[PDB]
């Protein structure tokens, strides 16, 4: 639900803030890259023929077998106050943003760019030895201080402060120490640009003027920069949050020029073997993957034994189980780094006797568990033994007259959120002592 | 054999076994033959290597074995009764088979019958094992044993012929039988008792060999040369392989129903590098959005057309009624034979089938007359709605019989005028 | 969805633009021409990131391995764009003009083959080397300037039948454009009908870059739901062999398989001098025997 | 007790008639079997009428069997004088000479399998007692024979058989055998001139 | 010396492939394919099953054969318990074979064979079968025996008064009596009876066997054949088909009598003339003129350039990959040398190379 | 069912009948 989410931002951000947003042909290749191939073939149709369209040629030309994911780009696309579908002379006149038409026409052709792909120095120094190396010592100091264990370089105190304020690595102060929340551990397992959008939804989300568009238009050029070269230090709130992301890691600045690492190119797009985890039922690790990373994040919930230089063992022990569980780290957050890190060998005989049950039977008179259960389940029903159990604190009522209060003060009840169990032949329910602003007045009246 | 033409038209017997065996072979014979008045002759003329398969797949029978090595008994033993076994035991044995042939009729019943041929001494004797003296048997069938021995001496008689004389090793031991020297060890001799009887392991070689034999006659029945075999082809020439090479000539003849200069190209050549190493511009190219319009009028006009094909781009649902459905699809599938058979008439080129072609041309014109009428009944009875899609549907199949009568009316003309 | 490998066949002959310029006015056409292909490719660049770009053309006497560079600066155009799109144009404007050079020292070195042939073979080993390479869907384009009148095209049929199984069997689709005074190419016909390809005929340079966008932007991932736009339709049949027209029903020799429209003169093949069998052709040659 | 009864379905099964009659046609079917591909199996005694002069080749010699060693019986009151006549003549040692008179009628039925060069057999031996019998084995059979295959069981008999039928049903380069085992004159020639 | 072991490997099969000759080898062809259902193919020395193996690779035979030869048509007998069957008469569509063959997944195989039947029904369905149309069968047997109702013999000298050639692959091992079919069946030749060694060899043996085989002088069947292309019309109505009688959208005329049909290459139903397209015929155009090897240079001499004439890599030094075609004196890597020989069927150095 | 069996004897009988004429 990234580019879901990005979209979605981008819809609460208003219309001639998008508009101000479609001005620009780097803002314009990078909303591009972002809509699906349907939206993307329908701006490139009529970015060189300048005719409002009706709605009815479009539904000729689109065959039927793509028509829901038809529907969801020009749903998008007329959300994101891109199109601009009127019902002129009856049939619905469809327009494109003639901002972000004329910036794409503009970026297609290399005509006037402004420099939106980078206001360049273009004094370009070694990347490999200085920018990559910088980037890896960076970010592998923030993410030793995201796994917990002690380290001297700390991350910044915006950032501080993100962890602080945001639910995202609670920063516990009555405790003294940042602490990983479930959504933490949720970040832990997100994919590294996955993770760079979260910080940078957050970041966008508790900074204020800072203008936004100036947030929103740096941010697409540095998704849109290249690696390795100088440029010109813009405007000055995009100088400043520059040297924050400079402090964060993100960029090599020698105090106006600067060298963007291959994180750029990593938010720009993404990119037995490394990762590949044997499971057992002796519940013993053998990795196909070594870092200290690795060491540092698989420690949280294994009892380990020692490193080699690709397969660290240890154990898995109950007691580390438990542990997972009372750090916050939801079971299906365990088991779904587990799929992350299957291996080949039992994946190839899962695969065999899926193929070989499936000839028999589809129900098997067994639970469904494709990978082998006896590491797993052994754990699932460890893990089913974890929660097991619900509590209700707070304002509860019994012995109803009739059914008269479940079907309109609890299934629209259940439409906002506003009661916590609901049992209509108990004449019982329970409701939350904050949900009790609508409950309780048609139960009187 | 009965494997002509002429023999598979023959056998009608075997023509309605097959008939009865099919569905849609037996309404077209009922829509031919009988509705329509089709001679059966060249009903199966067109379908002999049909009759030929169906005669092949009657026609043949398996390869002999020994019933008796493989079945086992398995206390009163349990018996998978075959009739396939029981008439491979049969013409396994004829002494089986007149033991059969005179017991189920006049002296026992079936069950009790075969009760008696398991029980029995010749039973477990011409089976696998040598015969025990303490086995009761069956006593009906031990007087079967002098003649089934008579039988021996028979086969014996029929089989035993002159031997080739190089594989013949009598011609060895008779090379100089007047040698007196010594006799062999009790070693070589026989296994007999110490009153000189043998236990007949000799007996039931002998047996298993004439059943040997017997295959040896099975495959030798109804159904000089030493100088090559002593040739030896190890150190003489390989065979060659004498296949014909092909070569090619190659001139294709072009098609049956303005010129620059040298100076031309070489000036065009010279303009065009001083366009493209004087200037390229991006933003030219865009057209005018009402040439531009006219191209996407050119583009929808294809389009148009070819998404309506596209639109229509088991069989298909039809709106027909299954009775009438059927009608027409048979009524169909009864002129297409026609059809090839009028192929098959005109293509003859023979004065012969002169009468053949008359005659199916009067049942041509009754099919067309047939599905004129037709076409009136589907219309009066359904106000033409659907026998629009009839007729359309049928349209092609008596396009081509129109197509057929042209051809006999402009050669009638052409041969006879 | 998928890195898709595209390569662009471009048939060069200094010939044909030359018998199109001065059958028209368009003068220069070639120069929109190649400003639309880089259009088009920048657009293809933008759509997919994955994706690769080879350009290869064969000139009078031979090919070339345009794009990419070989395994053994002049700036006509602009530093506005992007440095991929404008590294890949600088190196193909690069190309062409010592491609230029090449065809100013031969340009009276004249050849009435053609290597398309080649073209296409070369062409579609380096799209079995990317493909082979690390899944990669692929689709060809091949350019043409049909004004001049094509010497022979025989020859040429068979590697284009070679080519086409092959690229059948590689599930590549392969649109024709064709420049020229004739309304039609009738073995490129055959191509796009059976290789899943669309077919098209124009003459003018201008818009071109609309109807590549409007047309030439189907994608292997998503074409099978969507119809082709080509409103061709072909019969995929041949003139014969020694008389040159195209026939309905006929004979080929056995042997070699040669059309023959007619009785071949000599009773005998004019292309592997296979003897036939006298009553045979006799049997053949009788019509059928109709009532008096 | 049955096995015979079984392994009916795979052969047929001659053996050595006491009438050489019944014997001479028991060949001809034997020959008529192999002829069709059906095939059959054989017995006789290593000093019986087979065993002096019958050939066999490249599908009637394909695999011949020696169950034990050919012994003549031992208590021949001729035989024992012979042994000890031979020995007061010719110091020619008793035990030593039943052994290689064995082998030699061993070697003899052993030698009906292979005619040129262009027949191919196993030959399989079965006693525990042959693993010293290479000194009287003959020089080209003995060759064949390595030291490997002094002392092997059935199972590894069965896998190396195996794998020399997947090895001649295969073809041969003729150039392997031009002028090294099958000579032209030229090949001769060529010998000739490398000798002088 | 792994490379020098290649090398020596490719040299011996570069002498069994120096014989690159322009045969005329066997175009129209009419195929029998014999399967067999007998115990010996339920043993599990193949995995899953040698019948597994059978099925799949049988399939493959099907595609292969259909695609490379598509004007031939091929028939199925399957032998099975002492009587062998029909599954598959000889026909333009794969599909008939490929469900049957499906059918025979299905069930179980068991039994034992009766080649003389086989053999016999065999030549029965060849018995309608025009000269030009090449009769010939494939063997397959798991087995060492078998016994059959008469002799084999009359049925060996009338198949070959029949004029068949016939390819027989065994299972185990060489069988006397197969060797003397393929001798007698094939004019003395015996390499047309084969014994695998695994699976790959198998297959191997297969993808051998699709290809046709050439002809005899001394079997002369010159003569013609009238044939004609349909004309494919993409129709605007459901439409009845002349052989199943079904509503069909869109397709071909016949020739002469106009009538339509639902595939090629297929013969005509009405006017009884073969249909084929200029696909099918050009399939074989590389079988009617082949494409010599290629001469790898050594690396002691000088070379006319270091890099690919055709993919445009740079060549390696122990040995030299420069493949050169003597059409076109121009040489090629070792990957696309194979390439070009096992798909293409022109040189693009011989393009470039002109005459 | 049976009333297959009446239509093919009954033309056993008609070809029988043009058999003897
Ligand atoms: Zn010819
Ligand atoms: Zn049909
Ligand atoms: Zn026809
Ligand atoms: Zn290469
Ligand atoms: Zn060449």
């Amino acid at each position: 639900s990234l580019k879901h989410s990005v979209t979605q931002y981008l819809e609460e951000i208003p219309q001639q803030v998008q508009n101000r947003l479609y001005t620009s042909p780097a803002t314009c290749l990078a909303i591009y890259r972002i809509l699906p191939p349907l939206a993307k073939f329908f701006i490139m149709a009529m970015v060189f023929n300048e005719n409002e369209v009706p709605l009815l040629d479009l539904d000729k030309w689109v065959n039927s077998n793509g028509k829901l994911q038809f529907q969801n780009a020009i749903k998008s696309m007329k959300s994101l106050h891109l199109l601009i579908p009127n019902k002129s002379s009856g049939t619905l006149m469809i327009n494109l943003n003639p901002t972000f038409k004329i910036s794409l026409r503009n970026a297609l052709t290399g005509g006037e760019v402004q420099n939106s792909f980078g206001v360049v120095v273009e004094e370009n120094v070694v990347s490999l030895d200085l920018l990559d190396e910088y980037s890896a010592n960076k970010w592998e100091t923030i993410l030793h201080f995201m796994v917990g264990t002690p380290l001297a370089k700390i991350p910044s105190e915006k950032v501080l402060n993100l962890l602080k304020h945001s639910k995202l690595m609670e920063e516990v102060n009555s405790t003294g120490e940042f602490k990983i929340t479930n959504e933490g551990f949720q970040f832990l397992l997100q994919e590294i640009n996955s993770q760079l959008w979260t910080l940078l939804l957050q970041y966008l989300k508790m900074i204020e003027t800072m203008d936004l568009v100036d947030v929103l238009h740096f941010i697409f050029m540095l998704g849109a920069l290249e690696v390795g070269k100088a440029y010109k230090i813009l405007s000055e709130t995009q100088r400043i949050m520059l040297q924050d992301m400079r402090d964060y890691g993100l960029v090599f600045q020698k105090h106006s020029i600067f060298y963007p690492t291959k994180l750029a190119l990593m938010l720009t797009s993404d990119t037995i073997p490394d990762g590949s985890l044997i499971v057992e039922t002796n519940f013993k690790i053998y990795s196909y993957s070594n870092s200290p990373l690795q060491i540092a994040v698989l420690s949280l919930f294994v009892h380990l034994k020692a490193r080699f230089v690709n397969m660290v063992l240890g154990q898995i022990t109950r007691e580390s189980i438990r542990r997972a569980l009372t750090n916050g780290i939801t079971a299906d957050q365990i088991i779904a780094y587990l799929e992350t890190h299957a291996h080949p060998q039992m994946r190839r005989l899962a695969e065999e006797k899926l193929e070989k049950k499936l000839e028999l039977d589809p129900n098997c008179k067994e639970p469904l568990q494709v990978l082998p259960p006896t590491v797993v389940d052994q754990i699932r029903l460890w893990q089913l033994e974890l929660d097991r159990v619900i509590t209700y604190e707070g304002s509860l009522y019994s012995d109803f007259e009739t059914s008269q209060e479940y079907n309109l003060l609890s299934k629209y009840a259940q439409d906002i959120g506003v009661l916590l169990w609901k049992d209509d032949k108990k004449k019982k329910f329970f409701i939350s002592k904050e949900g009790n602003s609508q409950v309780l007045d048609f139960a009187k009246r | 054999d009965s494997l002509s033409k002429e023999k598979l038209l023959t056998n009608l017997k075997l023509q309605q076994s097959l008939l009865k065996g099919n569905k849609v072979l037996m309404k077209v014979f009922q829509e031919t033959v009988i509705n329509a008045g089709l001679p059966p002759s060249e009903f199966w003329s067109t379908r002999i290597p049909l009759l030929r398969a169906f005669a092949l797949s009657t026609s043949q029978k398996v390869g002999p074995y020994n019933v008796l090595s493989t079945i086992k008994p398995v206390n009163k033993v349990n018996v998978n009764l075959s009739r396939e076994k029981i008439l491979n035991i049969f013409e396994n044995y004829p002494i089986v088979k007149k033991a059969y042939t005179d017991n189920v009729p006049k002296n026992f019943k079936e069950p009790e019958f075969w009760a008696r041929f398991f029980s029995s001494k010749l039973f477990r004797k011409l089976r696998g094992e040598k015969i025990m003296q303490n086995d009761r048997g069956d006593v009906i069938i031990d007087r079967y044993l002098t003649l089934d021995q008579e039988f021996d001496r028979k086969d014996d008689d029929m089989l035993l012929h002159p031997v080739k004389k190089i594989i013949d090793l009598d011609g060895n031991i008779q090379d100089d039988p007047v040698v007196r020297g010594n006799r062999p060890d009790f070693t070589m001799q026989p296994g007999v008792d110490i009153n000189g009887n043998s236990d007949g392991t000799v007996d039931i070689l002998k047996g298993m060999n004439r059943l040997s034999e017997k295959m040896i006659m099975a495959l030798k029945n109804e159904y000089n040369d030493e100088r090559n075999e002593l040739k030896i082809d190890d150190l003489n020439e390989s065979y060659k392989t004498n296949y014909a090479i092909i070569h090619l000539k190659r001139n294709a003849h072009e098609k049956t129903t303005l010129k620059v200069s040298n100076q031309q190209m070489l000036q065009q050549l010279s303009l065009v590098m001083d366009n493209l190493i004087n200037k390229l511009d991006l933003n030219q190219v865009v057209p005018n959005n009402e040439v531009s319009n006219k191209i996407n009028k050119r583009v929808i006009t294809a389009i148009k057309i070819n998404a309506k094909q596209a639109k229509h781009n088991l069989e298909v649902k039809s709106t027909l009624p299954i009775d009438l459905l059927e009608s027409c699809r048979m009524l169909h599938t009864t002129c297409c034979e026609f059809l090839k058979h009028f192929y098959i008439h005109f293509q003859s080129g023979e004065q012969k089938q002169a009468s053949t072609v008359k005659k199916l041309y009067n049942h041509l014109k009754d099919c067309i007359e047939k599905l004129n009428e037709l076409f009136q009944d589907v219309l009066n009875g359904d106000g033409e709605s659907m026998s629009n899609t009839c007729t359309a549907y049928l349209k092609p199949v008596l396009n081509s019989i129109t197509l057929a009568t042209h051809k006999y009316d402009e050669y009638f003309n052409e041969y006879n005028n | 969805e998928s890195p898709s490998l595209l390569t662009v066949i471009i048939e060069i002959a200094p010939k044909l633009w030359t018998t199109f310029d001065e059958e028209g006015n368009e003068k220069g056409s070639i120069i929109k021409v190649l400003e639309a292909l880089i259009v088009f490719l920048n657009a293809h660049l933008a759509f997919n990131s994955a994706n690769k770009v080879a350009v290869i053309a064969a000139y009078s006497q031979g090919i070339k391995y345009l794009y990419p560079e070989s395994t053994s600066d002049l700036k006509i155009i602009n530093s506005d764009m992007y440095r991929r799109f404008r590294n890949v144009d600088e190196t193909l404007v690069e190309e062409i003009y010592k491609l230029f050079e090449l065809e100013k020292k031969q340009i009276e070195q004249n050849s009435q083959r053609s290597t398309l042939a080649g073209a296409m073979s070369a062409g579609l080993t380096y799209v079995n080397r990317i493909s082979k390479e690390s899944s990669l869907k692929s689709r060809l384009l091949v350019l043409t300037c049909g004004s001049g009148s094509s010497k022979d095209e025989i020859f040429q049929y068979i590697p284009i039948m070679n080519c086409i199984f092959s690229a059948t069997k590689m599930k590549c689709p392969i649109d024709v454009v064709k420049i020229g005074g004739s309304k039609e190419s009738t073995f490129l016909q055959q191509t796009t009908d059976a290789t899943n390809g669309v077919y098209l005929h124009v003459e003018s340079t201008e818009g071109l870059i609309q109807y590549l966008a409007t047309a030439m932007f189907i994608d292997p991932s998503l074409r099978p739901i969507i119809v082709k736009p080509n409103h061709g339709s072909v019969d995929f049949r041949t003139s014969c062999y020694l008389t040159g027209r195209v026939v309905a029903v006929g004979f080929i020799c056995s042997v070699c398989l040669c059309v023959l429209s007619i009785i071949p003169p000599g009773n005998k093949c004019p292309a592997c001098d296979s003897q036939f069998d006298e009553h045979v052709i006799a049997k053949l040659k009788r019509k059928p025997v109709v009532p008096r | 007790m049955g096995i015979l009864d079984e392994v009916w379905k795979h052969k047929l099964i001659l053996v050595e008639t006491p009438d050489a009659q019944e014997t001479s046609l028991a060949l001809e079917t034997y020959r008529k079997a192999c002829s069709n591909g059906r095939g059959a199996i054989l017995l006789s005694v290593a000093r019986g009428k087979v065993s002096e002069g019958i050939d066999f080749d490249h599908q009637y010699g394909r695999t011949v069997l020696m169950i034990g060693i050919p012994f003549q019986y031992t208590e021949s009151r001729i035989l024992k004088a012979r042994l000890e006549f031979m020995r007061e003549n010719y110091r020619i040692r008793e035990n030593d000479f039943l052994s290689f008179d064995a082998m030699r009628h061993a070697a003899q039925c052993l030698g009906r399998v292979l005619r040129g060069k262009d027949d191919y057999g196993v030959m399989v031996l079965a006693d525990r007692r042959f693993s010293r019998k290479r000194s009287q084995l003959p020089k080209w059979i003995a060759q064949g024979l390595s030291d490997a295959d002094l002392n092997l069981s059935t199972d590894m008999a069965i896998s190396n058989t195996k794998q020399f039928l997947r090895t001649m049903a295969q073809p041969t380069d003729p150039k392997d055998q031009e002028g090294v085992s099958v000579w032209s004159y030229e090949d001769l020639i060529k010998h000739q001139n490398s000798r002088k | 010396a792994s490379l020098v072991a290649s090398i020596v490997e490719a040299r011996k099969k570069r002498t069994a492939k120096k014989n690159i000759t322009p045969y005329q080898r066997g175009i129209i062809r009419s195929l029998i394919l014999t399967l067999d259902c007998s115990e010996a193919m339920l043993e599990k020395d193949l995995r899953p099953n040698r019948h597994a193996m059978i099925i799949q690779y049988a399939i493959d035979f099907v595609h292969e054969f259909f695609d490379q030869n598509p004007i031939s048509q091929m028939g199925i007998i399957i032998m099975r318990n002492g009587l062998a069957q029909l599954v598959s008469q000889v026909s333009g569509n794969p599909q008939d074979h490929i469900d049957a063959l499906k059918s025979i997944r299905k069930q179980e195989p068991k039994g034992n064979p009766s080649l003389q039947n086989a053999l016999e029904m065999a030549r029965g369905l060849l018995l309608p079968v025009p000269a030009h149309c090449t009769r010939e069968v494939l063997i397959v047997f798991g087995s060492l025996s078998t016994t059959d109702p008469g002799d084999i013999h009359q049925t060996i000298d009338s198949l070959v008064s029949e004029k068949i050639r016939v390819k027989v692959l065994g299972l185990s091992a060489q069988v006397a009596i197969c060797k003397e079919l393929c001798k007698a069946t094939n004019y003395g030749d015996e390499s047309f009876y084969k014994i695998l060694l695994d699976e790959t060899h198998l297959k191997e043996l297969f993808n051998e066997a699709v290809t046709p085989l050439p002809v005899n002088k001394i079997n002369k069947g010159f003569t013609l054949v009238k044939m004609g292309f349909p004309t494919r019309i993409f129709e605007d109505t459901p439409t009845f088909c002349s052989c199943h009688s079904k509503l069909v959208y869109g397709g071909y005329f016949c020739p002469n009598c106009h009538s339509k049909v639902c595939s090629l290459p297929t013969v005509c139903p009405c006017c009884d003339l073969m249909l084929i397209l200029s696909t099918h015929l050009a399939r074989s155009y590389h079988h009617l003129m082949p494409l010599k090897t290629f001469a790898e240079v050594p690396t002691t001499e000088k070379f006319r350039s270091e890099d690919c004439f055709s993919c445009q890599s740079r060549f390696p030094i122990l040995t030299s990959s420069r493949y050169r075609c003597e059409d076109c004196k121009q040489e090629f890597c070792v990957d696309c040398d194979v390439f070009i020989h096992e798909i293409l069927h022109n040189c693009p150095g011989c393009e470039s190379k002109p005459v | 069912e049976e009333r297959e069996n009446e239509k093919t004897l009954n033309d056993y009988y008609a070809a029988l009948a043009k058999k003897q004429a």
